[PDB]
């Protein structure tokens, strides 16, 4: 008869501890770091710092937890079903490797990620790394994007572009062509449930930890707006 | 080195020579089991996130479960109250096991480590490392040795006391997703992502037979109570029953109105009923000897990922992504 | 005649609220913090449609109150209680949506299943405090001769009140929970427009009416149903011989119909559709 | 590829039985143990610990 009382006491203690654990579980936001080789992923994670890997960083009293997977590396991805409850996916792609094709492989990987059945409601934050190697290759470079990407010939600069001051039109055309080549895949089958947030980054950049914060806030706000039939 | 095609043709012809008659022809005058209706008896709550695995105890009373919030909870089915709750170092776990002696619990996950816990001492007792890919399943062969399957297309037979691999099994091409042990624990089967299942010898460490029925990834595998047959479930919405002695399949279980994947497979005590979990938010009950549906187990609000039947065959438990466990009877 | 219309109104009020309550109770996927306020609102509407509408209809048709004075006072108390508890819940729902949208990173901490019960109980206490307390006590009674004459008799049950109560109850019930709702929904509309502008700027080349339609429906039904009555309520007390009794009762009954529209507005999500299809279908 | 050829050779020399005998054995086992599975045959509620 006392066994039931002891079991009930243990149950009460366990539920009491679970009550405390639930608060911290709901407080934190989880991110997944996913990028191809030579992207510059290690530099990006190192600058945010200042078979698995975990990183803690807090911005304005909000707990963000980011995961990097390196132990399981294969063309086939079966573990990706485990990440259908994350807030966002961080995609890192090397913008200057359009001839070393690596850019086409990254585009194929992005297309495969976007159309997965378990990632229907997950947004993607896109980082287009290596903004200075690309500028060096474009300005007075032997190689040209025309041969590797024939679609570049009939591409015109959008009238809504906001170039950084002092940069040439050619690098702007190249950058916007590369960005729109991803936006085209993003917009095809979005259905309004998830979007893509493209960015331009480099080695000397100090606002990425704030960019992730802003993008996650926008993601949550848009989700809440859509749930109530207002967007 | 092109002679392998001749060997495969010879094996196929030898298998086709033994096909005297189908299983349906043999089992045609047996009266059907009829409609089987089960209702939920217990519901267990306390997991903050989705559930990936469970494993019944050998006493048909206690059971263990794992969730993505990084926690293992040992339940008490009779009185639906918790007994233990073990926090985990890494929150991504894909499997769990319960020792036959009831003294240990194992768990593995996306980190390439299998951890065991001493229940009657709850602290970590050993950590097994050496796999280069994520773990998919693990089963206690004894109180001192455990067999595990990983995502680097290998299986190993570990030694808990020393922590070093004793035997390594190779031969699959794709990821290994599940395994099951024979009742006498002499041979075990496994199902890979190359749509093939193999039979392994524990003591010798070599592959005895190979089965090539399915056309997609095999997610679940189970073993017949007799020990001379086994069943597998794949993504093409079909379950197939193979046979060790005959060396080919005997029957397929599929319906034209279902197109979802299969996540779990289990048998009953007599082996007459085959229970399989699907992605359609529910579970199906089959007739092993006639290939006819005999019931539906509905009530889960998310996909079913776990399934198990007690040693005495008194009840069946299902776990789902809704973070709830249900007991059916 | 009118009996068929009144019976249809009673049936429509009862059926939807009972269905919503049972749907929330039976399925565990609907047990959300937001669905507790809807449960309280449905309880208030069901109580009103099952308690005050039938007896008011009988009093209108018979043209004579056939119950004692105590039952007349009890009926008036229940009427005021339900009316003032069915609007503060709408205010609470609006504030919850405000917090969910404008503060996305702190919504989980701000609202908890423990705090929702406290808010609901406080709402119901403040609601019932203004209804039973000054009506069971005779503080709301009027002074002119018609009021005293009707109070003396045991066959007439009419609403006679002084200026102070007619202003205070109206301010508590309607005017305070209106400015809050207006401000909240204006801010929500601004946030929706701001997000839509960002989407258009970012990806408009490849590719504010839904928000306008939804907010228009939500605000318009409530304002149209309950606004005229809570103006004529002050009016007929400020100056006499201005509002006839028939118009007063007509506008009051127009207000009652708002209880039949809440399930059609707050329970239109696909999850509620699936729940309604699973049972009784 | 020598290992693959050796493995195919090993798995081709085995003793196989006709599937009629296998089906008969399965049916015999299922019929023999048919009375001792509570799921298939509903036992009385007195012996059910989940009631
Ligand atoms: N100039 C320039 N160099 C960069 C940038 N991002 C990364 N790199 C350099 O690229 C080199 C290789 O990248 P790492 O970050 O070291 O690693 P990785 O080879 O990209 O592979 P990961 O470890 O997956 O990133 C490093 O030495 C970086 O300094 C950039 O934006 N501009
Ligand atoms: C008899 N009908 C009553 C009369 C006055 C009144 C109502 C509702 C809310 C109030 O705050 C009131 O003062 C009406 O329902």
């Amino acid at each position: 008869r006392n066994e039931e009382k002891a079991q009930r006491e243990a149950n009460k203690k366990i539920e009491k501890q679970l009550q405390k654990d639930k608060q911290v579980y709901r407080a934190t936001h989880r991110l997944l770091l996913l990028g191809a080789g030579e992207s510059g992923k290690s530099t990006i994670v190192k600058q945010m710092r200042i078979g698995i890997f975990e990183t803690k960083f807090q911005v304005d009293k909000v707990n963000f937890h980011m995961f990097d997977v390196g132990g399981q590396r294969d063309e086939r991805r079966k573990w990706i079903q485990c990440f259908n409850d994350v807030t966002a996916i961080i995609f890192v792609v090397a913008s200057s490797s359009y001839n070393m094709n690596r850019l086409q492989e990254a585009l194929n990987l992005f297309k495969s990620i976007w159309n997965n059945r378990w990632l229907r409601t997950i947004s993607v934050i896109l980082f287009l790394n290596k903004q200075d190697l690309l500028a060096e290759k474009v300005l007075a470079g032997k190689s040209k994007i025309e041969d590797y990407f024939p679609e570049f010939a009939r591409y015109t600069t959008p009238e809504d572009a906001t170039p950084e001051p002092g940069e040439d039109p050619r690098v702007t055309r190249a950058k916007y062509f590369i960005r729109d080549e991803f936006l085209r895949i993003s917009t095809a089958s979005g259905d309004g449930r998830h979007y893509c947030y493209p960015h331009f980054t480099c080695a000397v950049d100090t606002e990425n930890i704030r960019r992730v914060f802003n993008d996650c806030r926008d993601i949550i706000q848009r989700m809440h707006l859509r749930q109530y039939e207002l967007l | 080195r092109q002679e392998a095609e001749q060997l495969k043709n010879q094996i196929r012809d030898a298998r086709k020579a033994c096909a005297d008659a189908t299983l349906s022809q043999i089992t045609n005058n047996i009266d059907p089991v009829g409609r089987i209706q089960m209702r939920t008896r217990r519901t267990l709550r306390g997991h903050l996130a989705k559930i990936y695995a469970m494993h019944w105890g050998t006493d048909s009373r206690l059971l263990v479960s794992a969730s993505q919030d990084g926690k293992l909870i040992i339940w008490d089915s009779y009185t639906t109250n918790k007994v233990h709750a073990i926090p985990l170092r890494s929150s991504w776990v894909m499997t769990c096991a319960y020792a036959p002696s009831g003294n240990y619990v194992a768990c593995g996950g996306l980190d390439n480590i299998c951890s065991i816990y001493n229940l009657k001492t709850v602290r970590v007792s050993r950590e097994l490392a050496g796999h280069t890919g994520y773990l998919s399943c693990c089963r206690f062969l004894d109180d001192n040795q455990i067999v595990t399957s990983s995502g680097d297309t290998t299986c190993a037979l570990w030694d808990i006391e020393t922590g070093q691999q004793t035997t390594t099994f190779t031969g699959h091409t794709g990821d290994v997703m599940s395994l099951s042990l024979a009742p006498d624990t002499r041979l075990f089967v496994s199902g890979a992502c190359d749509a093939s299942a193999k039979l392994w010898d524990v003591r010798e460490g070599m592959c005895r037979q190979t089965f090539t029925g399915h056309e997609s990834d095999i997610n679940a595998i189970c073993f017949f109570p007799n020990g001379n047959a086994f069943a597998t479930g794949s993504d093409d919405a079909t379950c197939r029953l193979f046979d060790l002695r005959a060396d080919q399949e005997l029957m397929t279980y599929s319906h034209d109105n279902i197109i979802c994947g299969i996540t779990s497979v289990s048998f009953s005590k007599s082996g007459r009923l085959l229970l399989a979990g699907y992605d359609d938010f529910n579970c199906n009950v089959w007739d092993a000897l006639k290939a006819d549906r005999a019931g539906v187990l509905a009530g889960h609000d998310n996909r079913v990922s776990c399934l198990g039947v007690t040693d005495d065959g008194m009840a069946v438990a299902t776990g789902s992504w809704d973070s709830f466990l249900k007991i059916w009877n | 005649g009118m009996g068929i219309v009144m019976s249809l109104i009673v049936l429509a009020i009862v059926f939807g609220n009972v269905l919503v309550i049972t749907a929330i109770a039976k399925f565990e996927r609907l047990q959300t913090v937001t669905n507790y306020f809807i449960t309280s609102l449905a309880c208030a509407d069901l109580v009103m449609g099952l308690a005050v509408v039938p007896f008011g209809a009988a009093h209108i048709l018979t043209k004579t109150w056939t119950f004692g004075n105590f039952w007349c006072e009890f009926w008036t108390s229940i009427d005021v209680l339900c009316v003032t508890a069915s609007i503060e819940t709408l205010c609470v729902i609006a504030v919850d949506r405000y917090f969910a949208i404008t503060s996305p990173f702190k919504y989980q901490s701000l609202l908890t299943k423990n705090k929702a019960r406290v808010i609901i109980l406080m709402v119901w206490i403040v609601s019932g405090l203004t209804s039973f307390l000054p009506i069971q006590m005779h503080w709301y009674r009027a002074t002119h001769q018609e009021a005293i004459n009707c109070y003396a008799e045991e066959t007439c049950c009419d609403f006679f009140t002084n200026q102070a109560y007619a202003i205070a109850s109206s301010i508590v019930s309607f005017y305070v929970p209106l400015v809050i709702m207006v401000f909240v929904y204006s801010r929500v509309f601004q946030e929706a427009k701001r997000q839509l502008q960002k989407i258009d700027k970012s990806e408009g080349r490849f590719h504010e009416h839904k928000a306008l339609k939804t907010l228009g429906i939500i605000m318009g039904t409530f304002t149209l149903c309950w606004l005229p009555f809570f103006i004529v309520n002050i009016v007929h007390v400020i100056q006499d011989n201005l509002i006839r009794k028939e118009v007063y009762i007509l506008l009051n009954w127009i207000g009652y119909v708002n209880s039949g529209f809440n399930p059609l507005i707050y329970c239109r999500s696909p999850d509620f559709r699936i729940a309604f299809q699973e049972l009784l279908c | 590829a020598r290992k693959l050829v050796e493995q195919l050779k090993m798995e081709a020399n085995i003793d196989r039985i006709k599937v009629s005998k296998a089906a008969a054995d399965l049916m015999a086992y299922c019929e023999a143990h048919a009375k001792e599975d509570p799921l298939l045959t509903p036992v009385p509620a007195s012996e059910n610990p989940f009631r």
